[PDB]
């Protein structure tokens, strides 16, 4: 689960290198479906996911 | 000490302490709103792209 309401059973454990990998040069570990977003309206998992990003980006920690 | 009935009386004082209102009816004192987060000083890009 995220901390979202967004529940879900882990279908595959798919491997690293069939997995996207970024231009930095990173993997995800976790992908996520952008279909779980229209019906639920979670735009806060979107706020988090750039929020997060930053915070480990910069060295913080966001309120 | 006969204890007569005297007559009905006129009216009715009543004593009763008041407060103090010279301190409200001031300008309210709220508390103070928290600042909307601003973005910090010095961020610099730290990650330059490999090659």
């Amino acid at each position: 689960a995220s901390r979202h309401g967004q529940k879900g059973i882990l279908s595959r454990l798919w491997p690293a290198e069939d997995m996207p990998f970024t231009e930095s040069g990173m993997v995800p570990d976790i992908l996520f479906n952008p279909h779980g977003f229209p019906s639920r309206m979670t735009i806060g998992m979107l706020i988090e996911s750039m929020a997060g990003k930053s915070a480990a980006l910069h060295g913080l920690c966001h309120d | 000490g006969g204890l007569t009935c005297a007559s009905a009386p006129q009216g009715t004082l009543r004593i009763l302490e008041g407060p103090q209102q010279s301190l409200s009816g001031s300008p309210l004192q709220p508390i103070p709103a928290s600042p909307p987060p601003q973005i910090p000083p010095g961020l610099r890009p730290r990650f330059c792209a490999f090659g």
